[PDB]
């Protein structure tokens, strides 16, 4: 376990990714195709990141309309996480200054 | 260590409150409202509940 | 490992939908769903997840202690009055009342839905 | 040992027998009259594992799916590694200026397999 | 004060000492009581607030009275940033704004904060 | 000058270890066999702890 938590999700290098991810695309992206583009390592950890992105933002993710992925950890295992749908978008996501 | 500690004092010139609270810092994690931080972190004790029962016990004779 | 999961609601009642109405921070209409696996509310500080159970605790207690986590089991830090008025901090020193975000006629509803074999209890 | 041996590290297994018997009173308290599962199975604890190691916090985890508790974990964006193991589901919430709001999201193992083309 | 300047040969003074010395006594006895502290104790006589100002705006912009409406994270990084500041003041010699002895040791500091807010205490 | 020993964990009450304990090596928590506090040095014994402080290339133990 000490090697488990000493290897975690470093958000600071995550922050600069997406953001580039988003200008390289620079147009409104949802969790599925983020988590798509993007693979995420950790599952939840990082959509609630991306999450903190669109609330963050300003940017009104919808809980109405779900959207879903496929990931499969590293040991195999496969997920199917019932995102919900955001407008993730770079102009404002860069606007806002991160810690 | 009274001695060693005096010239601690004077090598690093700072009082004794500054070496306690150092030390009262390494147990922040059991904190409060900013009163207790205050009443139990920073500006030690210097109660008087002591000289009060010798001032009690004088009232007596 | 999955098969033990399923005694969920083939027991007893387990809680699955919270409903906040100018609950706190939680201005206009919130909804929020529970899993019958177990659910985790995260977020960072400053955003709604001790309201979130505080409004629960209030459903369900008859004299709450309200952001019992962040006191240490000391003198209850809220009241239900200071939820319901949705004061966010102390509320600088010349009043203002812009910490207060509902000093007027205003209304709050708190609801708490509970499913045991399909029968639901709110 | 009649008196607890000793612990799994500071109180590893001091704190999970504390943890245990804690969850093992609210599942008396929870259960009705002689019954043998609470009929209010849900609990609530903010700030899941701060002071409790990742070690201990699944050992209480477990524990309370074996006292049939239904369990929600509060935790400041942390811990989420065993959080998603024991959990299947998240309600994000942030709080924007002076009003916060919710997203709710789940996840869930597709029963597929551990892993194809591989060993079985 | 008033029984000091009557002339019955230390009689009203000898009273009015007693009084006073009943009630030390009464401290005394109830060393931790709320009131007892107050008496006897000089960090119990005054209450603390904390006020986050604005570096141009000397207005007060959100003043914590006591008033203790703080989240587990916020209660941590007010308490971290008020000992930060008191251990820098502490170890810096009279007249100097840079401590001489400039290591200081955090056990476990940080647990109710999320990381984003901890790196800011840092 | 009489530091709180283990003030992180025992905070609020009086402190379990105390100097002695240190010296001595007495392993209190952990047991499993413990041999009564299973004293890890209870002969004649010599301890040593040292820090180091540095300033610009002045050194200071
Ligand atoms: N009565 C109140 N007084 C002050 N602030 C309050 C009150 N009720 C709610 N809040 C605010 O709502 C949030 C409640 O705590 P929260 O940050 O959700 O806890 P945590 O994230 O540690 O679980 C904080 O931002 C707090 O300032």
């Amino acid at each position: 376990d000490f090697w488990d938590a000493f290897n975690g999700l470093d958000r600071e290098v995550l922050i600069q990714q997406t953001l580039q991810l988003l200008a390289k695309e620079n147009r409104p992206v949802g969790l599925a195709e983020l988590a798509e583009l993007l693979p995420p390592a950790h599952d939840l950890e990082t959509f609630a990141v991306w999450i903190g992105m669109a609330r963050e933002a300003g940017i009104e993710v919808i809980d109405s309309q779900r959207e879903f992925a496929e990931l499969s950890d590293g040991e195999g295992r496969r997920w199917r996480f019932n995102l919900p749908t955001t407008g993730l978008e770079s102009q404002a996501l860069m606007d806002i200054d991160w810690e | 260590k009274k001695q060693y500690l005096a010239r601690l004092r004077d090598f690093f010139e700072v009082g004794e409150n500054a070496f306690t609270l150092l030390n009262r810092a390494a147990g922040l994690k059991q904190l409060n409202s900013i009163d207790e931080i205050f009443r139990e972190l920073v500006l030690d004790d210097h109660s008087a509940f002591d000289r009060a029962a010798e001032v009690a016990n004088s009232f007596d004779g | 490992m999955n098969q033990v999961s399923g005694l969920a609601g083939k027991e007893s009642f387990i809680l699955t939908r919270i409903e906040l109405f100018n609950w706190g921070g939680f201005h206009g209409l919130h909804q929020a769903a529970i899993h019958q696996d177990g659910t985790a509310v995260i977020g960072p500080t400053g955003s709604g997840k001790t309201t979130l159970v505080d409004a629960l605790m209030t459903l369900l207690c008859a004299n709450p202690r309200y952001n019992l986590a962040s006191t240490g089991g000391h003198e209850s830090d809220r009241d239900l009055i200071s939820y319901v008025r949705g004061v966010s901090g102390p509320g600088d020193g010349g009043e203002g009342q812009s910490h207060i975000a509902r000093p007027g006629k205003t209304v709050t509803g708190i609801a708490a839905t509970l499913e045991r074999e399909g029968k639901q209890v709110r | 040992e009649s008196r607890t041996g000793s612990q799994g590290g500071s109180g590893g297994e001091k704190e999970i027998i504390a943890s245990y018997v804690l969850t093992a009173s609210l599942s008396y308290a929870l259960c009705p009259a002689g019954s043998r599962y609470p009929l209010f199975g849900t609990i609530i604890l903010d700030e899941a594992f701060s002071r409790s190691s990742h070690a201990v916090a699944g050992r209480i985890i477990a524990a309370l799916r074996e006292f049939g508790l239904h369990a929600v974990f509060i935790t400041p964006n942390k811990e989420m590694r065993l959080l998603r193991d024991h959990t299947r589901s998240a309600i994000v919430v942030h709080r924007r200026g002076q009003n916060s709001n919710m997203a709710s999201l789940s996840w869930e193992e597709l029963e597929r397999h551990y892993q194809r083309r591989g060993n079985a | 004060n008033a029984a000091r300047f009557v002339d019955d040969n230390g009689e009203s003074h000898y009273k009015a000492l007693q009084v006073l010395v009943a009630q030390l006594r009464d401290a005394c006895e109830r060393n931790r009581t709320l009131g007892a502290k107050a008496l006897l104790d000089p960090r119990f006589r005054l209450e603390f607030a904390v006020s986050v100002m604005d570096r141009q705006s000397g207005n007060v912009i959100e003043s914590r009275t006591g008033s203790q409406g703080g989240s587990g994270g916020e209660k941590e990084i007010i308490a971290s940033y008020v000992l930060t500041a008191s251990l820098s003041y502490a170890l810096c010699p009279a007249g100097s704004r840079y401590p001489l002895f400039g290591t200081i040791i955090l056990d476990e500091a940080f647990s109710r904060s999320s990381h984003a807010v901890a790196g800011r205490i840092i």
